[PDB]
């Protein structure tokens, strides 16, 4: 069975569908499954309307695009703690230096900042502390740069007098390194990168990735490009760029199983997908923001759609088609060049 | 007239059935009339969903194919959805304007706060909103106001409460379950609706506006009854507090 | 003054309450149409005076 | 039979509405 609960309209159903009858023609896609309401069920749906009790419980059962407790590199605050934590262990690894370190803040309208900035001491101490430190960004969760705490003591006392009905806020490290191509008008860019999941656990970064630019050159047109798809970087530094990219997520997605299990948790009956965002910085260095899962593929053009069908092609074939076929399955698979298995697994 | 709506709500629901769950189709019509011709013709008798199910029996019986009981068979209904049961708050503020909407820490959609062995409806939605929000709503709930909706075998009733303060320091009491509480201007919701996330809220936006301006007429007029109580009493004589 | 139409109810210290819609507002007295009684009686004329009125409530407005 | 008197009585609801 193949359960499609979301919506037609929506952008990854021609992708999805069309790789969900490519690779199992023999099984049938239906959209709405609380008729049944025992064999093998796939659910690809949306987060607030799956079935969680019907995958953790029956587990040979169903099976789905997502993983139920993982905000341990979703959610900011505890993604900040696990690379934190990781690095205090495995110093050596490259994932505190690509870390862009981000808090976040409970700010009650009639509250103060202080006391909001005295609630998070794990900030406090990073805006007390300057000497050389990275000017710090304030997201409102408008966007404002700062080293100070008094710095951020008056951009708070902008809010009221510009509307401020708002009370959750996010700091963030801002770097004034980054990579200006002449090509394309110096537009401050950044890079969206997708990380697929299998079980407990395999993951695979898809080696075809776009660069999104800001069309504002300091705060020639063409929105989103494929990374791989820019003349300007050579081919040499391009594929160290993917290195650095392939490094991280193998450093980022198990420092989340071995921190806390509790908090990221993989099933061996769902698969999951990620929008791992990064920078580019001037040295030519990858710098690593959040990781979002459910990402909008949206973003990624009605030209550039390709892109988003390969990967969907991928995401059925190393996913949703072993859950049908046969155990022989994994010796016989044979590795894409684009969907990379930067980590392999035993389950528990 | 008043049959001629329970006949136009047949037309609409019972109708679209063929070609080809009669008795979800059932409980639709049942919310759609209960949801908006409640608040339009509020006259009518707001009546249950096994009695509305059994108004169409006795007027269409043309429509009702085997010869399995009626009450039986709504029994049979819910005995399919008894999977996990979820109710709901949708608490709004003093003036009207905001719904106060809470977003999860593994999700980004944003939906009314939700969530017992033993303990009913009221006492399921008390305590989630005591653990999710901090305020202990049990001096707001008004048990006779809700909406309900089933989604893919979970049913969603939320009930509807206003007057909430706007100014209240809200924190949860289950730190790592609510990521984050918010004030959501009503009007923006309706225009936002189709960059931002938003679960439950989008299937009930009609019934919850419908509500509100219901909720809004009763306050107004209130006033002018609080008025004329002291309009009259200022000036009806002898009248103050012997006992 | 133009207080008609708004449905009162009037608790007295006899030991009576009397419900029905106001038809005249005065400084003297209180007079109602369609007045029910809570010893089971219904008028469709009653006159009370503002000294024999003891509490009061405003139970509906004009239609 | 239903078919065919549905086509008559959901009439007298579109010709009243709007
Ligand atoms: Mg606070």
């Amino acid at each position: 069975l193949i359960v499609v609960s979301i919506d037609p309209m929506e952008y990854i159903y021609k992708p999805l569908t069309h790789a969900l009858k490519k690779y199992l023609p023999q099984v049938e896609i239906v959209s709405n499954l609380p008729e049944f309401d025992e064999m093998k069920v796939f659910h690809y749906g949306d987060y607030e309307q799956l079935d969680m009790d019907k995958l953790m419980e029956l587990p040979n059962n169903y099976f789905t695009n997502s993983y139920i407790y993982r905000k341990a590199l979703i959610r900011k605050h505890f993604l900040s703690h696990t690379i934190q934590t990781y690095t205090a262990k495995n110093p050596e690894s490259i994932l505190k230096k690509a870390y862009l370190e981000s808090f976040t803040i409970d700010l009650d309208y009639a509250e103060f900042l202080d006391d909001a900035l005295d609630e998070n001491w794990e900030l406090r101490q990073e805006l007390e502390n300057e000497s050389q430190d990275k000017w710090w960004i304030v997201k409102p969760s408008g966007i404002r740069v700062f080293k100070t705490i008094e710095d951020l003591q008056a951009i708070f006392d902008s809010f009221d007098d510009e509307d401020s009905q708002l009370r959750h806020f996010i700091i963030q490290e801002y770097l004034t390194n980054p990579l200006l191509l002449a090509s394309m008008d110096n537009r401050k860019f950044h890079i969206r990168c997708y990380v697929v999941c299998r079980g407990d656990l395999q993951v695979f970064v898809y080696d075809r990735m776009l660069a999104l630019f800001a069309a504002k050159p300091f705060v020639k047109d063409s929105s989103v490009l494929e990374f791989d798809s820019i003349e300007e970087i050579p081919n040499e530094r391009k594929s160290n760029i993917k290195e650095q990219i392939h490094s991280i997520t193998n450093d980022v997605f198990l420092a989340a199983v071995n921190v806390n299990r509790l908090n990221f948790q993989p099933l061996p009956n769902a698969f999951e997908t990620y929008g791992v965002d990064f920078l580019i910085d001037s040295n030519y260095e990858v710098k690593l923001l959040e990781i979002n899962a459910f990402p909008d593929f949206k973003q990624t053009g009605k030209d550039l759609k390709n892109l988003i069908d390969e990967l969907f092609d991928d995401t059925v074939k190393y996913c949703v088609t072993p859950i049908f076929n046969e155990n022989r399955n994994k010796t016989d698979d044979e590795t894409d060049p684009n969907f990379v298995k930067v980590i392999d697994y035993t389950s528990n | 007239s008043v049959d001629r709506i329970l006949e136009d709500l047949l037309v609409r629901f019972i109708i679209n059935c063929p070609n080809e769950r009669e008795l979800f189709h059932f409980e639709e019509a049942s919310w759609f009339y209960t949801d908006f011709i409640k608040l339009m013709n509020p006259t009518l008798p707001s009546l249950k969903i096994k009695s509305f199910a059994q108004l169409i029996i006795k007027l269409c019986p043309l429509v009702w194919k085997w010869d399995i009981r009626v009450d039986e068979a709504l029994q049979q209904f819910s005995k399919y959805k008894k999977s996990i049961p979820v109710r709901g708050a949708a608490i709004f503020n003093e003036n009207l304007s905001k719904i106060l909407l809470v977003q999860g820490t593994e999700s980004d959609s944003w939906s009314f706060p939700r969530g017992s062995k033993d303990e009913n409806d009221i006492d399921c939605c008390i305590r989630e909103v005591k653990e999710e929000i901090g305020f202990d709503l049990t001096d707001y709930i008004d048990d006779n106001q809700f909406i309900e909706r089933n989604i893919q075998g979970k049913n969603y009733k939320i009930f509807l409460i206003s007057g909430v303060s706007e100014v209240f320091n809200f924190k949860p009491q289950v730190r790592n379950e609510i990521d984050k509480i918010e004030w959501f201007d009503f009007k923006k919701i309706s225009k936002t609706m189709y960059n931002i996330k938003y679960y439950l809220i989008n299937s009930m936006m009609r019934p919850l506006s419908m509500w509100l301006r219901h909720q809004r007429q009763i306050k107004n007029e209130d006033q002018l009854k609080s008025y004329a109580e002291e309009q009259l009493k200022l000036l009806l004589g002898i009248t103050k507090e012997e006992q | 003054s133009q207080f008609v139409g708004f449905g009162v109810q009037v608790e007295l210290k006899d030991g009576k309450l009397i419900q029905g819609k106001i038809a005249k507002a005065t400084s003297k007295g209180l007079t109602l149409n369609d007045v029910q009684f809570g010893d089971g009686g219904k008028s469709q004329a009653f006159k009370v005076r503002a000294s024999r009125l003891k509490d009061l409530k405003v139970l509906t407005v004009a239609s | 039979q239903l078919e065919f008197y549905r086509k008559a009585l959901n009439f007298n609801v579109i010709g009243r509405y709007d």
